[PDB]
């Protein structure tokens, strides 16, 4: 997984858009979240595990 | 139905 | 090597002339030749695998014995046992049974011993005359027919 | 608040008590009554992580296994 | 000899039950049709079917039932005593069931 | 100000500190939930939470699951494993890929 | 020209004037049907591009 | 389905034989019988008979397209559920063959609703075939062309049969050549085109040699054209 | 049809179908909306003429 | 059962077996392919009446 | 059965019993051994693989 | 109800009883129930999935990939002819299969595969005094009950066909060999007791 | 007599090789009866060195009726109280 | 016994490196012993342990066979 | 023709024809229980390794962007792609591949992207590229296992669910010449092996391709914003940084836990018997 790059994030590969609207999600303080970079995750914005099942260099952003 | 005949 | 009979099994074409392809007594039986070949090859292959696996296991154990252990230079209680040692805070009232499954499994099935835990061998048991002498004599005395 | 957290924990406790009693019943059914376990749709519930396969295991009979349920209803 | 394994025995048990299930399908349909048999309306065409209960005496039925239960019990005794009895000693039971 | 460490996976890098955190949170939760039983019992790494015959209590273990979730910020799957000892809690915590 | 796996004969392609001709010598040699000697070469380890990269059509 | 329905037809025909030759008056109204019972029994057998005739051809198309498209079928579980739902609902629609015999209006409404709802399991099959025909490595074969002909014929037949459950139309279209066209398109065209698709798909397995393309193409063209024109 | 007739044969850009099994998001729900509407239509019309 | 091997790698028809990937003095023109002996589709096996009757005969 | 003392000493000196017997026959007493029935199983070549 | 194998079991009954009482992988693989074959691991080069054949050069094998809990099969059922001689793998999922051609022997190599077989069920062995249960709820899953007991004092000894013929047609030789084998059984039991 | 498969298959000396060297296949030594699990849940976690066997036992099965009756008295009295309360109100 | 845990981790890391170098491949699991709590056997969530922050990170090859010498030596 | 044959008329020797001595029986039992027995098959996966070679790299000679670009240009024509990649370049992209393999790969009909990708796969998985595809086995691959045995694996020719469509042949040819009246000649059933979930292994046979096709069917009709137009260096989120957040209390607690003599100190009773315990109430 890749760290949170503070406003400077170039995708390693072209991701699937998977929606043109941002999610409005309640994040708990101090809890580690994995963000889906590939875009093919079934579990909404979060990584799930499908980045390992697609040919991409987009790794989850653990923040 | 509702607008099956369309006119 | 003290647990196993590592004696290679000779092909029947040596002792018996009707298996020898150039002995003028040869009986060209495809199925019997295949059976002899497969039995001899399987036995010798198991012996060779046993030897090679034992050598590989010795190599791996030698690697593991001499490897550096950086956790012995860490902070006690974080990456090492505490300075006092290992303690037992229970108050047993009777002897623990020898049939506990967890201790046996943790000492028996290990990844380090992977190279010898599945090596098939013939145990070094005492020979039986009716089975290791008389039966081979009976097998080798079978009459054969080319017809 | 704290009362809501206590209610949530109690609900989880009830749910897990039911789940684990049911799982004990299912494990006993699989071990002692393999054919009924297969008929009811119970998975092979013996942990074979030690590498030795179970002596009496079976293929899953998932008869019941959306639209079909709706239209049948 | 050398043919009647466990698979063959199970096959013949299945064959028996399959035959009797097949024969019990058409009979089941006929019995269902017999239960709700068609009739004329009760008002003017068929005013008497109210009193046609078609009830048969149970005492006569019970005296009818004797030979069938007799052969059932004799067959069970024949199969139970096959463990310690010979063929000529069981010919009595076999002949009685035949008669 | 103490800057948090950049390198991730610090829970797995300090087994002793992870076990200490597990022991602390489990002890606090068990003393709060069942004071009449666990207020005198020291909780160490070999302490289990079953009966003398090996029978486990689901309520106590779910309380321990909640304590571990709040302590480490994880989501313990209650249907996959039941925490009946500190060793099981250690295995669950160190198996999770996002403990903190 | 083998387009998409089907060979086609006598296919005309166009290079527009409003296009950047990097390496004019190599472009001229390729268009004029020359086998270019690339013995004097270096390799640039620049992983800038990506698959299906946006290109302003 | 045949195991379920065969005893009913057997009982009906045995009763007909007894009525013909013993004068049991099973289907004579004068002294208790009712002629409608014969229609009920026969059609309770009969609609499942058409379903058992048609479903294996659905099986035939679902094998050729994945074989030639080099990809998995769109969703095999949903197709299996669709055919099973059609089989289960085929036992509650026989009365659409007896709309005009004077059934009670509750029965007609039940039969019509369940018959019209057959269109939803059948549309799942068509959507799955269409989705299995896309995004793959296609190899054009004579079984594939026969499958396409089956697809067209089945579409037309199913739509026309769905129209027949519209009760007001069915009153005018009962026992007419519209029904003949519906079920002939379906049975003859779709079923025999699927059977021919299986014959060409299993030609080496059945005959040990590979088939000739010329007369096979002629067979395809002429059979499909004849079905439509007829 | 156009796609499968123009770009799915082996010589015209085939696809490497790497999916073992399908994973769907309410499949039949989309495939049954169009038929259900039809049913509604038919039912309504019948009722009127009835 | 059939065990003959009548298929193997075929080169020097249009793609040469030699190496001219970097050869600047050689251009490969596969349209100049030379005629070879036509390979007919495999003929199916033909029965031997006497052999088949003898082998399938049962005493 | 009676096993000679010298033979037992020879066995104990030559072979040291380090593992247990997995055969359940080890539990049988001499009363139960005498009640066993010796059945024979003809072992010939096998041609049927089902 | 248990067959007197001395006089009745000759070829297939005899082989079935051998499979029951010896659990030899060859015999046990011949008579393994078609209903359930023991679930195995996932084939890898280090730990190949072993498919057994009783002295046959090949076997048809179908692969559905890495089976999961959500869907019982990984990929589509792909069939192939697993042959004898080397490891072979399914290119779709990479599962490596090894064909083990079991031999009719008592070698330690065969005993290595002793844990890959379900033990042979004894319920259908022998002769049944009940045809079939008429209960629909318990049918095709339960076996038929018996009015008799199953003896447990049978010790099976393998004989050659020639020796079995002589045993059948020569009662004196049969009694002699039986008493010799009883003495051997006494000796073997005493040896096991001393070892324990 | 075995309860665990890893103990059953660890070192078995009753294998067909040895039993054929003696050629006495007793019926009581069928492998159908040799091993049998405990019918109580037993799964595996990862301990400190290897797999650890954890047993999940939830409720006993030897309960007698007196326990059920004594544990039901409050429920029965609650039912009586609620029914009488409904009658009065 | 923290020494038991650390020794198990070290042994399994050395075994993974040795086997990967022998087979000219990489480890498949990075989990010392397979247990079903992560469901990684049949799901897509790997237990791979490769964490680094840039191309200059010294700890980039930790957990991979490239971290070991041809003598299976822990460093370089 | 050959005459009648009854195999039961000929003696077979599977059991020794003499009985063991009593002393030999006792000695054999003693001997077999004095030494370990032969091991029995264990199906646990000890140290699984990737079946498809090392996982592709983020950056290097060959990465995953190359694999994607390979996907988006797939075609199977009736003629070769006579454009040959340089064998030196193929060797450079896949460092361990030999000259002969690179040249032979260039002599196949793949487009240069597919040539380099095939070279990568063949080198990583140990594939034998000189193996001619037939209806017995479609591929051959020599790989050394964890015991260093250097085994070979033969990728068979398969059929889609239909044994009737399976080419049951024993020749290195593509035709279906053999027709069997009895498919299961010896009555041995075919098998579909079920895998135990506990004994499964994580998918490593090109695991990164399971969703590939799906994604590549969605990205073919997707237009991506060029990096010239994508906004960059946007303001950082106030509550997020590259270092995972730890509260100062948690950091202090870990610092305290570093000490060896750490105990909770918040208990009501002196449960740890610490000499320096002060009751907090
Ligand atoms: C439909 C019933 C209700 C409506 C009223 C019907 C009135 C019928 C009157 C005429 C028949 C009177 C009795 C005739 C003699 C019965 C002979 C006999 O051996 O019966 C017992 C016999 C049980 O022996 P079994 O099946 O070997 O026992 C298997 C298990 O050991 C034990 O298996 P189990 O514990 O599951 O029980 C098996 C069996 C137990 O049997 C009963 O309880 C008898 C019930 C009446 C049986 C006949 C009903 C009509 C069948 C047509 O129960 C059933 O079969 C279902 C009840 O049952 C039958 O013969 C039933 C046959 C039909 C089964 C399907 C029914 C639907
Ligand atoms: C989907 C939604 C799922 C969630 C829905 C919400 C929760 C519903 C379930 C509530 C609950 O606590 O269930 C747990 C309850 C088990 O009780 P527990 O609290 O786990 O037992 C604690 C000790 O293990 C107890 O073990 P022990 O052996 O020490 O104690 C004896 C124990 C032995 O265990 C059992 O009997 C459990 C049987 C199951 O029996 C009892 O304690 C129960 C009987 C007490 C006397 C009668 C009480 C009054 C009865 C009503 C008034 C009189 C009429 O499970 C069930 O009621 C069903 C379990 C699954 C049955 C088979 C399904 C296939
Ligand atoms: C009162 C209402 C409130 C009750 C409150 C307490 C509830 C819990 C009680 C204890 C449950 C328990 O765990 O018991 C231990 C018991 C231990 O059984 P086990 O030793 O494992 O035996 C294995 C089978 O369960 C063995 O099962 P099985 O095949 O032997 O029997 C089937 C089993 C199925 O039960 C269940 O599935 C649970 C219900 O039981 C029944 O079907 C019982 C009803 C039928 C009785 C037939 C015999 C008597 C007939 C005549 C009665 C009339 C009076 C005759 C008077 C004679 C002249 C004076 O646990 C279970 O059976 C597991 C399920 C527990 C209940 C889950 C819900
Ligand atoms: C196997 C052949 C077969 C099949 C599959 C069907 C299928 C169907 N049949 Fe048919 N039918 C017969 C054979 C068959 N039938 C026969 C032989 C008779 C004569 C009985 C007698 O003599 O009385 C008969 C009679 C019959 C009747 C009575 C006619 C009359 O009383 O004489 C009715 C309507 O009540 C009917 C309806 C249907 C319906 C709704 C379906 C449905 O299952 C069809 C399902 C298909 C769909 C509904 C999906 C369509 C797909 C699309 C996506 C539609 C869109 C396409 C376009 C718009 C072109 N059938
Ligand atoms: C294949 C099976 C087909 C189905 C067969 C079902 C048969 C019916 C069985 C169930 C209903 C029985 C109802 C009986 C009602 C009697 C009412 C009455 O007044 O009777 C007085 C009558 C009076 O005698 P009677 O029978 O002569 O009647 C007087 C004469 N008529 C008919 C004109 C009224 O009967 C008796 O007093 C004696 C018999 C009593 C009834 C016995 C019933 C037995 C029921 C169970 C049988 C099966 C057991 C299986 C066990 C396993
Ligand atoms: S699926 Fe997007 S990073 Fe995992
Ligand atoms: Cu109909
Ligand atoms: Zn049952
Ligand atoms: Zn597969």
């Amino acid at each position: 997984s890749i760290p949170y790059q503070e406003g400077k994030y170039r995708p390693a590969s072209i991701p699937m858009v998977a929606g043109f609207f941002p999610y409005n999600c309640y994040l708990q303080q101090g809890k580690v979240y994995s963000w889906c970079s590939c875009g093919i995750s079934q579990s909404g914005p979060w990584c799930d595990g499908l980045c390992n099942s697609v040919v991409t260099r987009c790794r989850p952003v653990v923040f | 139905a509702l607008f099956f005949m369309a006119n | 090597e003290k647990w196993a009979y590592l004696d290679y099994k000779k092909h029947p074409s040596t002792t018996l002339s009707h298996y020898d392809h150039k002995s003028k007594d040869y009986v060209e039986s495809e199925r019997d030749d295949y059976n002899a070949d497969v039995a001899t090859n399987s036995h010798n292959k198991l012996i060779d695998d046993f030897k090679r696996n034992l050598q590989m296991q010795r190599k791996v154990h030698d690697i593991l014995q001499k490897m550096d252990r950086p956790y012995l230079r860490g902070v006690p209680g974080v990456t090492k046992n505490i300075s006092a040692g290992l303690q037992d805070y229970s108050a047993p009232v009777s002897k623990k049974s020898q049939s506990d499954p967890n201790d046996f499994y943790r000492d028996a099935y290990r990844n380090e011993n992977r190279w010898i835990d599945q090596s098939v061998f013939t145990p070094k048991t005492s020979k039986m005359t009716h089975y290791d002498v008389e039966w081979p004599k009976e097998l080798a005395s079978r009459p054969v027919t080319k017809k | 608040e704290e009362r809501y957290d206590a209610l949530r924990v109690q609900r989880r406790i009830w749910s897990m008590r039911f789940y684990y009693a049911r799982q004990q019943c299912l494990y006993e059914l699989f071990v002692d009554h393999p054919d009924l376990a297969q008929w009811t749709g119970t998975y092979p519930k013996v942990d074979s992580s030690h590498g030795f396969p179970f002596y009496s295991t079976y293929e899953m009979y998932r008869d019941f296994q959306s639209f079909a349920q709706w239209i049948t209803l | 000899y050398s043919k009647f394994t466990a698979a063959i025995q199970r096959f013949w048990k299945r064959t028996y039950i399959i035959f009797w299930v097949i024969e019990a399908g058409t009979f089941s349909v006929f019995f269902y049709l017999t239960l709700n048999a068609s009739s004329e309306p009760v008002y003017m065409y068929d005013q008497i079917k109210i009193y046609k209960t078609h009830l048969f005496s149970w005492r006569w039925f019970l005296i009818k039932l004797l030979p069938s239960v007799s052969i059932i019990l004799l067959g069970y005794y024949l199969q139970l005593t096959l463990k310690w009895n010979l063929f000529n000693k069981q010919n009595t039971i076999v002949l009685l069931i035949t008669l | 100000y103490n800057f948090p460490e950049y390198r991730t996976g610090g829970v797995q890098a300090n087994p002793g500190i992870t076990a200490k955190r597990i022991i602390k949170c489990i002890g606090e939760r068990l003393r709060k939930y069942d004071p009449a039983r666990w207020e005198n019992v020291p909780i160490t790494f070999k302490t289990h939470f079953r009966d003398e015959n090996g029978y486990s209590d689901v309520a106590t273990s779910i309380q321990i699951h909640d304590a571990l979730e709040r302590e480490f910020g994880i989501d313990i799957k209650d249907r996959l494993a039941l925490v009946t000892d500190v060793e099981t809690a250690f295995y669950i915590v160190m198996s999770h890929h996002d403990p903190l | 020209l083998q387009e998409m796996g089907t060979t086609s004969q006598d296919i005309v392609i166009n290079f527009m004037k409003e296009g950047t001709v990097h390496h004019p010598e190599l472009f001229e040699a390729i268009v004029k049907g020359y086998n270019i000697d690339t013995s004097d070469y270096v390799i640039n380890t620049a992983n800038n591009l990506r698959a299906r990269e946006g290109n302003h059509n | 389905m045949l195991a379920t329905i065969t005893p009913v037809l057997g009982a009906a025909v045995i009763m007909m034989a007894f009525d013909r030759h013993w004068q049991t008056t099973f289907f004579e109204y004068a002294y208790g019988g009712d002629p409608i019972l014969s229609q009920h029994l026969f059609w309770f057998f009969g609609h499942p008979e058409v379903y058992v005739l048609i479903i294996p051809t659905f099986g035939f198309i679902n094998m050729i397209v994945p074989h030639n498209n080099t990809r998995r079928v769109a969703s095999k579980h949903h197709m299996i559920w669709a055919i099973y739902v059609m089989a289960y609902m085929g036992y509650l629609v026989w009365g659409h063959h007896m709309y005009l015999v004077g059934l009670d209006h509750r029965s007609r409404t039940m039969y019509s609703t369940i018959t019209i709802m057959i269109s939803m399991p059948a549309t799942i099959k068509v959507v799955n075939w269409t989705l299995s025909l896309v995004n793959g490595a296609l190899k054009i074969d004579l079984p594939f062309l026969f499958s396409m002909s089956f697809l067209l014929l089945f579409l037309v037949a199913g739509f026309t049969g769905m129209w027949l459950s519209h009760v007001s139309l069915n009153v005018s279209m009962h026992d007419t050549f519209y029904v003949v066209a519906h079920f002939h398109i379906m049975l003859s065209g779709a079923a025999m085109t699927g059977i021919f698709s299986g014959i060409y798909y299993y030609f080496n397995a059945l005959f040990g040699v590979k088939y000739s393309r010329m007369f096979g193409y002629m067979h395809l063209i002429y059979y499909s054209g004849g079905q439509w024109v007829a | 049809i156009l796609k499968v007739a123009r770009f799915r044969v082996l010589k015209m850009r085939p696809k490497i179908s790497t999916s073992y099994r399908p994973h769907g998001k309410w499949g039949d729900f989309l495939a049954c909306i169009i038929p259900l509407i039809w049913c509604i239509n038919i039912l309504t019309n019948s009722n009127l003429i009835l | 059962p059939y065990t003959k091997k009548h298929d193997d790698w075929v080169f020097d028809v249009t793609m040469p077996s030699q190496n001219y990937q970097t050869d600047l003095t050689v251009n490969i023109h596969p349209e100049n392919k030379k005629m070879h002996v036509m390979k007919q589709v495999m003929r199916q096996s033909y029965w031997d009446a006497e052999h088949d009757m003898a082998h399938e005969y049962d005493y | 059965t009676v096993i000679n003392s010298e033979f037992l000493t020879y066995l104990k000196s030559n072979y040291k019993i380090s593992f247990s017997a997995s055969n359940i026959v080890k539990y049988l007493s001499d009363k139960s051994v005498n009640n066993s029935v010796i059945l024979y199983l003809r072992k010939n070549k096998i041609f049927n693989k089902s | 109800r248990m067959t007197n194998t001395t006089e009745e079991a000759f070829d297939e009954v005899s082989h079935e009883w051998q499979a029951l009482v010896t659990s030899n992988p060859f015999d046990l693989n011949v008579f393994n129930y078609l209903e359930n074959t023991q679930t195995s691991n996932f084939g890898t080069v280090d730990n190949p999935l072993v498919v057994f054949t009783s002295e046959t050069p090949f076997r048809y094998v179908g692969c559905t990939g890495q089976m999961n809990e959500d869907d019982y099969e990984g990929h589509e059922l792909l069939f192939f002819l697993l042959r004898e001689g080397s490891l072979q793998r399914c290119m779709g999922c990479g599962q490596v299969f090894k064909l083990v051609r079991l031999r009719n022997e008592y070698s330690p190599e065969m005993d290595y595969y002793l844990s890959n077989f379900h033990p042979y069920e004894m319920q259908e062995m022998g002769e049944s005094d009940t045809t079939v249960l008429m209960s629909p709820y318990k049918y095709a899953s339960h076996y038929e009950y018996t009015q008799f007991e199953t003896p447990s004092n049978m010790v099976y000894s393998m004989v050659n066909p020639d020796e079995h013929d002589r045993l059948l047609v020569d009662p004196a030789y049969r009694m002699e060999r039986t008493k010799a084998l009883e003495e051997k059984y006494k000796v073997y039991t005493s040896s096991l007791r001393e070892v324990e | 007599m075995f309860r665990w498969l890893f103990l059953y298959w660890y070192n078995s000396t009753d294998t067909p090789s040895a039993i054929a060297k003696v050629n006495l296949w007793s019926y009581i030594n069928l492998r159908l009866f040799k091993a049998r699990l405990s019918s109580s849940i037993a799964y595996y976690i990862l301990g400190l060195n290897n797999l650890e066997l954890k047993k999940l036992k939830i409720f006993y099965k030897n309960t007698y009726f007196d326990y059920i009756y004594l544990k039901s008295i409050p429920c029965l009295f609650l039912i009586i109280f609620f029914t009488n309360l409904y009658l009065f109100l | 016994d923290i020494n038991k845990y650390m020794e198990s981790q070290l042994v399994n890391d050395t075994l993974r490196a040795f086997v990967s170098k022998v087979g000219k491949t990489e480890p498949a699991t990075w989990k010392n012993y397979s247990t079903i709590y992560h469901k990684d056997n049949y799901e897509a969530e790997r237990v791979r342990h490769v964490a680094f922050v840039d191309h200059k990170d010294p700890h980039m090859y930790h957990g991979l066979p490239q971290d070991y010498d041809d003598n299976i030596k822990p460093k370089h | 023709r050959a005459g009648p044959y009854n195999p039961n008329r000929y003696k077979d020797y599977y059991i020794p024809r003499t009985l063991p001595k009593n002393e030999e029986i006792v000695e054999f039992v003693q001997s077999q229980h004095s030494v370990p027995a032969s091991p029995i098959r264990n199906q646990r996966h000890i140290n699984p390794v990737r079946e498809s070679g090392p996982l592709p790299s983020y950056d290097g000679t060959y990465t995953m962007e190359d694999i994607r670009a390979v996907f988006y240009n797939t075609t199977v024509g009736r003629d070769y792609c006579y454009c040959q990649m340089d064998p030196e370049e193929i060797m450079r992209r896949v460092p361990g591949i030999t000259r002969k393999e690179a040249e032979f790969i260039t002599k196949l009909g793949l487009s240069p992207q597919e040539q380099v990708d095939f070279a990568y796969i063949a080198y990583n998985i140990g594939l034998d590229i000189f193996y001619f595809t037939n209806q017995m086995f479609v591929a051959r691959q020599v790989v050394t296992n964890s015991k260093g045995e250097k085994v070979e694996v033969l990728w068979n020719a398969q059929c889609y669910e239909d044994i009737a469509q399976l080419n049951v042949g024993f020749a290195p040819v593509l035709e279906s010449v053999d027709y069997h009246w009895e498919i299961f000649l010896w009555a041995d059933p075919p098998i579909k092996p079920n895998n135990d979930f506990d004994l499964n292994v994580p998918c490593t046979w090109f695991e990164y391709e399971q969703e590939w096709w799906m994604e590549s069917c969605i990205q073919e009709d997707q237009f991506n914003l060029p990096e010239d137009e994508r906004p960059y260096n946007t303001p950082r989120n106030p509550h997020c940084r590259k270092e995972l957040w730890r509260s100062q209390d948690a950091l202090q607690e870990e610092e305290l836990m570093v000490n060896e003599n750490w105990y909770p100190k918040n208990t009501q009773y002196n449960i740890y018997n610490q000499p320096d315990f002060i009751k907090p109430k």
